[PDB]
């Protein structure tokens, strides 16, 4: 109380409150995972339909930063689509200024940096979404980067953001991340994901998926919808 | 007292700025320490290294950021902001490359890093960047330098140092150290770091779990030593 | 963790023998790195079974300068287990009084009392070595 | 000016004369137009000398921020990238083609050649400057595939001296570099050591 | 009156600008400076003690150069003096190029405290919490001037300000004489400084500069120990 | 609490109040009901009017010839926003002489109206958009609530007593798309019926209609031109 | 762009029944010399659209990062929209006309062909933003030369096929080649149909 009203105002302890209290709003959304094959990243958020006359695909929580980036935004929506916004703006000029595709570690620490700067003064809030970036090449390797409100932003092997990150990373570090395909490696997304998930709390969900890697001859695409109901079935055949 | 440190431009009745003390006291959320040994001839950082998850990317985390070939920073503390200095910082160094030619010495980068700090510190309108920023780097014709520079803005010539959750007894013991005139060699400054950091965190310091830099005069270029040398001389201090 | 045991059992007396037979310098290397590797892969009873079968073979050959060198290498050894070290600090100073001679006892006494300097597990080892050195 | 660059197997050897005519005088005669943009890239310098060395200095200080930040060694395409947008964007007002050569891991040792009016484009040989319309139908007639250190040199030697006695505007000395993975070498050729006819 | 001591651009029922006030207590918070002039020339000396042995004593110094013929000692927040000697440094050198003469202390000094004064008339804006002590010599009169946060300056003839400046005040009026010498100016401000001066005063731990008709420069460890072995 | 005036402030539970605020001024609007067949996109609104003697407030905008519009809050962000979204789509058809699609027109809405609601200086735009419209890939009913998230509905209802338009519309989705335009509407005007109270019956002088489909460019039905539709309604129960 | 540096050669296309193709040279002539003469000069924009264009290279291929961006963006949005070929047009005959106003235009007279939902699209943005659709349209020299050939084979047959359309083309470019200073004898050939667009070559002639 009375050090927690602006973000530029440090704790007496020092601490910036914004920042935990941006970090707690989007630790009060739904998880999303992201787990890097040994030959790609895949993605995989709970989209919950938070009413049945949605139209099975708003608000989509995947979205394509650039050709070979990913992002999984997770949180206020509002502020997940606008990063997906300036992340594809840095990456169009990265692009632009340079002539090749930015890289994955550049352009999160470009949108990261962009994140810090609004939890830097007393005019702008922190940002209240939490977003992982990956990508596939193979100059450089699949790569998974997650950014949180705070801007810090180092790669992940495999990561969770959102109401059961805990529970998603329990059931994460025991998959062999290193050395598995983008093949089997969705299935097991599906069935993570599907652990991972109240439904008794939370009424639906609608599971999408999304994958970049050597399978997508690197770029990132929407998961197929053929191979998706397979990662559906793996995770019906998963009891929970 | 107490009603004078919701603001950075506001004066406390004794003469204080209390957010400044407040940014400094936030340096030690990240829970780190790092520390700087100067030697005769060398420059040797070593910092903590946690990755309290399997799943994250030690290559990835590393603390140590290259500003230049010839000049090197350690962040410690929040890890955001500490990224943000390192980043003005390498456009400092570039710009004053640009601008006049020969390498910005160190003392120069965070000297102009200390004042941004400052300039944010005076007028309102940023929150003081809580990160210290630890400078070394072979500089001709004064040998190894290690500069500590803060959100304050202070800037000082240290022969070692430390900043982070443990600085005072970082400190201390390189004070009962830094006294016995000795042959400050390469290893023996990259010793007595880590058996600096060693004693203040009280670990076995596994490989894993620390990170070095040195610069040396005989190669003037910043090196990050890989897991075996940093095991080698681990070895060798043990006996 | 990985439980060297089973093959320091068979590895033990092999060594002993050629360490009997006088030689002994190839045993101190081929046990010194048998410790290393048992104390990198936590070996608490296997190492400390080859610390104290090490300290033993130096005493037994009668080798009191290579057994101070040894004592001293194996106490400093890195991240060396404060178990092994305890064991083989009881070893030495249950063999101090064995020892008759009052130089090499002299010597002996010094040498523990300088690797048990400083340590609680050993603190009675080192009590009763002071007294030791306070009666001779 | 005559700055040409020919990629081999491995790495990329590039060379330029050493004259810098101010209208009917020479006001230096040791002129460098192999530029070092960075540890294993280099640009020569054609047209306006202040437009040449300008931006010369300014690619180098966004290549140079870049490859920090990036904490990996710059692609030649990084620097084929800056020079075009730099010229295009003053190209009104900058009058300067640079030729720029290098190597990277990723790709291997490229030229690319950016002609006065912002044009980039990739190539195994390129010629510029006031020479380059002289030296044209002989450098074609000696262009193979294959090229090693040695034959490149001879390659660039004889091309650049072909020119320098055949134009006015080029003359004095030899430059030449040799870029690839083990490192970059500078050799001058001057005096007996430049091929004659 | 609490509920004025917080923004600059309000004044209080008595008429006081509270914050230029406090400023001024963290100035008289920190470091200790003391400076006497002399007939001949002008003595500036500053503590500096690192709280460390640490610390490179000679990578800071307390008192640097403006240019050829003037000065800077400061007691208070030192990052403040660092922009306040960038500031001064780049006033001088307009004044120079304008005017291609050196600018005289009385102008370099006015020009300072204008520059500190342009930072106590807007909210959001700290002043400066350093009072900086000009030397100077310009026309062949020795010149010591005090610019504060306030952005008034006045003429010392020689004041000590920062930790102890009571004291410091006091030892002055006593062991100064008009009709002094640089040697002897130089003595009187290291024994005010003494006076002052908690520990052992090392040549690396006190930094003193002469601004005499030669020009300012700064004393280097040797001639303050030469000087201090004098005293002692 | 004290976390309750700036849009710029986390609440310690993490939720910006403001917004939530801004999502509540669309319930003091009219209930308008958006729906779209496999061909059309039929938005029905409400109208109130102040008095008795006073013309019903206009309550579905025209946007342009494809991009139809119904404002259920604040009449200043409410036609705020009709009017960037006149803009964005004259734009598009100057420089691509093509109809701006739906969904691109409602993700630039959403982008402008997260910017309010991320920096001080302005209020949230408190005006929840029922946006209908006709692209290639078919009808599109967008709903932009002030929190700067749209949702793309099959059979959105937002303003207040809208709660009965959506249960009747989540009844009767299946319905939907494979409906005429008569079905459509008269599906859309029974879900505005359930929305009113028993007293007050859809009467041709407070209910708007706007179809898009198509070969039918955006026509927006008010008064008599409401009548064909009204008839043969059935008799609430 | 006030005076051109690297030029362009003729643009050709002919409109088919089923799609669209065009053609151009690979030689990139400063002044009066070849001065590059590996340069392509058509490529594709989207899966259904694709364009060359003459005049300064530079000029057009800032264009192409424009469009890359610009058309790459257009995908990234995953809605299922994407420029049609009148979508490019128009974006194109506004992108230099805004340019023209100012004073500094692209000295790059462009063409654009492509094949949306069953119709064939041929526009032609000049150098300076004025725009028409024909079934068969060439830049530059082209104009003169190949240009009024193919009136003659559209106004007596309108339909033609693609090898009728390779080959008329090639009897379009040959004849460039002879009248020409400026032509070389490498050139693309793009042809957009239901399958998508694809792009071969160079070419030669006798």
């Amino acid at each position: 109380t009375g050090y927690d009203l602006s973000a530029s105002t440090f704790s007496p302890d020092g601490r910036v409150f914004q920042v935990e209290y941006a970090m707690k709003a989007v630790e009060n959304s739904s998880t999303a995972i992201g787990i890097r094959c040994k030959d790609g990243v895949v993605f995989g958020v709970e989209k919950l339909v938070l009413s049945k006359l949605y139209e099975e695909g708003s608000n989509k929580r995947l979205f394509n930063v650039d050709r070979h980036v990913g992002m999984a935004v997770a949180g206020l929506l509002a502020d997940a689509r606008s990063l997906a916004d300036i992340a594809r703006e840095e990456a169009s000029n990265f692009r632009s200024n340079f002539g090749y595709n930015i890289p994955l570690k550049h352009l999160a620490d470009r949108v990261a940096m962009y994140v810090h700067a609004y939890t830097l003064y007393s005019a702008v809030r922190p940002f209240g979404c939490s977003f992982m970036l990956g990508s596939y090449s193979v100059n450089d390797g699949a790569q998974l980067y997650m950014i949180d409100p705070s801007g810090v932003s180092y790669g992940y092997w495999g990561c969770a953001i959102g109401k059961a990150r805990q529970a998603a990373k329990t059931e994460i570090e025991k998959l062999q991340m290193k050395e598995m395909t983008c093949r089997d490696i969705v299935k097991e997304v599906a069935k993570i994901i599907y652990i991972v998930h109240d439904e008794v709390k939370d009424k639906a969900f609608e599971l999408e998926l999304s994958w970049v890697g050597e399978l997508t001859n690197g770029r990132h695409e929407i998961v197929p919808k053929d191979i998706r109901e397979e990662a559906e079935k793996y995770a019906k055949e998963s009891l929970k | 007292s107490a009603g004078f440190d919701r603001h950075i431009t506001i004066f406390s009745p004794e003469g204080r700025l209390y957010q400044v003390e407040y940014a400094f006291k936030a340096i030690n959320q990240g829970g780190l320490t790092s520390v700087a040994v100067r030697g005769k001839d060398c420059a040797v950082i070593v910092t903590q290294k946690k990755v309290p998850d399997k799943l994250l990317d030690s290559s990835t985390v590393t603390h140590l950021f290259k500003i230049t070939e010839n000049i090197g920073c350690v962040m410690t503390g929040m890890t955001a902001d500490s990224r943000s200095q390192v980043q003005r910082a390498r456009y400092e160094a570039a710009n004053w490359k640009y601008k006049y030619g020969y390498e910005i010495p160190v003392d120069m980068l965070c000297k102009r890093i200390a004042d941004i700090s400052q300039v944010y510190t005076q007028n309102a309108e940023m929150r003081p960047l809580g990160c210290c920023m630890i400078l070394i780097g072979i500089d001709e014709e004064q040998g190894p330098q290690v500069y500590k520079c803060d959100p304050a803005g202070y800037y000082c010539g240290f022969k070692a140092t430390a900043a982070g959750v443990k600085q005072t007894e970082s400190t201390s013991f390189l004070e009962k150290k830094v006294k016995k005139k000795f042959d400050w060699t390469f290893e023996q400054t990259v010793e007595t770091a880590i058996t600096c950091l060693s004693t203040v965190l009280s670990i076995d310091f596994k490989p894993s779990e620390i990170e070095v830099g040195v610069v040396t005069v005989e190669n003037p270029k910043f090196r990050i030593l890989t897991e075996a040398e940093i095991d080698a001389h681990l070895v060798a201090l043990a006996e | 963790e990985v439980d060297y045991s089973a093959t320091v059992d068979q590895r033990l007396p092999e060594c002993a023998k050629l360490a009997k037979e006088g030689r002994l310098q190839e045993v101190i290397e081929t046990l010194l790195s048998l410790e290393k590797q048992t104390r990198t892969a936590s070996d608490m009873v296997s190492t400390s079974r080859i610390l104290v079968a090490v300290v033993k073979m130096c005493y037994e050959a009668k080798e009191w300068d290579l057994l101070n060198e040894n004592i001293m290498l194996l106490s400093k050894r890195r991240s060396q287990l404060k178990q092994a070290v305890a064991k083989m600090v009881q070893q030495c100073c249950t063999y101090v009084e064995e020892i008759t001679d009052l130089p090499i006892k002299l010597r002996l006494i010094d040498t523990l009392r300088m690797v048990t300097e400083g340590k609680i597990y050993v603190e009675i080892e080192r009590a009763r070595l002071t007294k030791t050195l306070a009666t001779i | 000016t005559t700055i040409m660059a020919v990629q081999f197997d491995g790495g990329v050897v590039l060379g330029a004369d050493s004259r810098t005519t101010t209208g009917s005088y020479i006001a230096n005669r040791v002129t460098d137009k192999l530029t070092p943009i960075h540890d294993r890239i280099f640009c020569c310098r054609s047209g306006s000398a202040a437009d040449t060395q300008a931006v010369a200095d300014a690619v180098t200080y966004q290549l140079g921020f870049h490859s920090i930040e990036l904490n990996e060694p710059p692609l030649v395409h990084t620097a084929a990238s800056l020079f075009k947008e730099m010229c295009y964007r003053y190209r009104e007002d900058l009058m300067a083609g640079i030729i720029i050569a290098g190597w990277d891991p990723q790709e291997g040792g490229q030229v690319y050649s950016v002609p006065m009016g912002g044009m980039m484009v990739r190539q195994s040989f390129a010629i510029g400057g006031s020479g380059s319309s002289y030296i044209y139908g002989y450098v074609d007639a000696t262009y193979r595939e294959g090229m090693t250190k040695e034959e490149c040199l001879q390659f660039t030697a004889n091309a650049l001296a072909l020119a320098m006695e055949r134009d006015g505007s080029s003359g004095g000395v030899i430059r030449l570099a040799a870029i690839a993975e083990s490192g970059v070498e500078r050799q001058v050729l001057l005096g007996d050591q430049i091929p004659k006819f | 009156e609490r509920g004025y001591s917080f923004s600059l651009t309000t004044f209080s029922p008595s008429g006081k600008l509270v914050q230029i006030e406090y400023a001024l207590a963290a100035v008289a918070g920190g470091a200790p400076s003391v400076g006497i002039k002399a007939a001949n020339g002008v003595v500036l000396a500053t503590e500096k003690k690192q709280k460390s042995i640490l610390y490179d004593e000679r990578s800071v110094h307390k008192v640097e150069p403006i240019t050829k013929h003037i000065g800077l000692v400061y007691s208070g927040m030192g990052p403040d003096y660092r922009v306040l000697v960038h500031r001064a440094r780049k006033l001088a050198q307009q004044y120079y190029l304008v005017y291609q003469e050196p600018i005289p202390t009385a102008q370099l000094v006015q020009r300072v405290a204008s520059v500190m004064q342009e930072y106590t008339q807007s909210g959001g804006v700290r002043p400066f919490g350093v009072s900086l002590l000009i030397c100077g010599w310009n026309e062949g009169r020795p010149y010591l001037f005090q610019s504060d946060p306030s952005g008034a300056y006045f003429a010392w003839k020689a004041t000590a300000m920062g930790k102890n400046y009571v004291n410091g005040k006091t030892f002055l009026e006593k062991r100064y004489n008009e009709d002094l010498e640089l040697e002897d100016a130089i003595h009187t401000a290291i024994l005010t400084l003494k006076e002052s001066f908690e520990g052992q005063m090392t040549e690396d731990n006190i930094e003193v500069g002469i601004c005499n008709e030669a020009g300012f420069r700064r004393l280097t460890p040797t001639e303050v120990k030469d000087y201090l072995a004098a005293i002692a | 609490n004290q976390y309750d005036n700036d849009v710029t402030v986390w609440s310690p539970q993490g939720r910006i109040h403001q917004i939530e605020y801004a999502m509540e001024a669309v319930k003091q609007g009219s209930a308008t009901v958006g729906l779209k067949s496999k061909t059309h996109a039929v938005l029905v609104a409400l109208k109130r009017a102040q008095s008795e003697l006073a013309a019903h407030q206009k309550k579905i905008l025209h946007v342009d010839n494809h991009i139809g519009i119904s404002i259920a809050g604040l009449t200043a962000d409410a036609r705020l926003l009709c009017n960037f979204m006149r803009q964005e789509c004259l734009d598009s058809r100057f420089v691509f002489d093509r109809p701006l699609p739906v969904s691109r027109l409602v993700s630039l809405i959403g982008s402008k109206t997260q910017i309010p609601t991320q920096r001080y200086g302005r209020r949230p735009y408190g005006v929840g958009l029922l946006i209908a419209g006709y692209d290639d890939m078919g009808p599109h009913i967008f709903q932009t609530c002030p929190s700067a998230n749209y949702f793309d509905c099959r059979a959105m209802s937002i303003g207040a007593r809208s709660q009965s338009a959506r249960t009747y519309l989540e009844r009767h989705m299946s319905e939907f798309m494979e409906c005429n335009l008569n079905e459509l509407v008269k599906h859309g005007l029974r879900a505005l019926r359930e929305t009113l109270p028993a007293e007050q019956d859809l009467t041709t002088k407070n209910v708007s209609i706007g179809i898009v489909g198509k070969d039918l460019e955006f026509t927006i039905y008010d008064d008599d031109d409401v009548s064909p539709f009204l008839e043969g309604l059935e008799e609430r129960p | 762009t006030q005076n051109p540096m690297v030029t362009g050669t003729s643009v050709l296309g002919v409109k088919f029944e089923g799609g669209v193709v065009i053609a151009a040279d690979m030689l990139g002539s400063y002044g009066s010399l070849a001065r590059f003469r590996n340069i392509s000069r058509i490529m594709r924009v989207n899966n259904s659209t694709m364009l060359g264009a003459s005049g300064d290279y530079a000029d057009f291929q800032y264009l192409k990062q424009v469009l890359g961006q610009m058309v790459i963006d257009e995908e990234l949005l995953g809605d299922g929209h994407s420029y049609s070929p009148r979508a490019i047009h128009s974006w194109l005959t506004r992108a230099m006309y805004s340019r023209r106003s100012k004073m500094n235009p692209l000295w790059n007279t462009m063409v654009i062909g492509g094949y949306a939902d069953g119709e064939s699209f041929l526009g032609y943005v000049d150098m300076l933003g004025v725009a028409y659709e024909a079934p068969s349209l060439a830049t530059g020299y082209g104009a003169y030369l190949a240009q009024p050939l193919l009136r003659e084979v559209l106004e007596k047959q309108p339909v033609l096929s693609q090898t009728e359309a390779r080959d008329l083309v090639e009897r379009c470019m040959r004849v460039l080649y002879y009248r020409d200073a400026r032509s070389y004898n490498r050139f693309q050939i793009a042809t957009v149909t239901e399958k998508g667009v694809e792009i071969e070559g160079p070419l030669s002639t006798e």
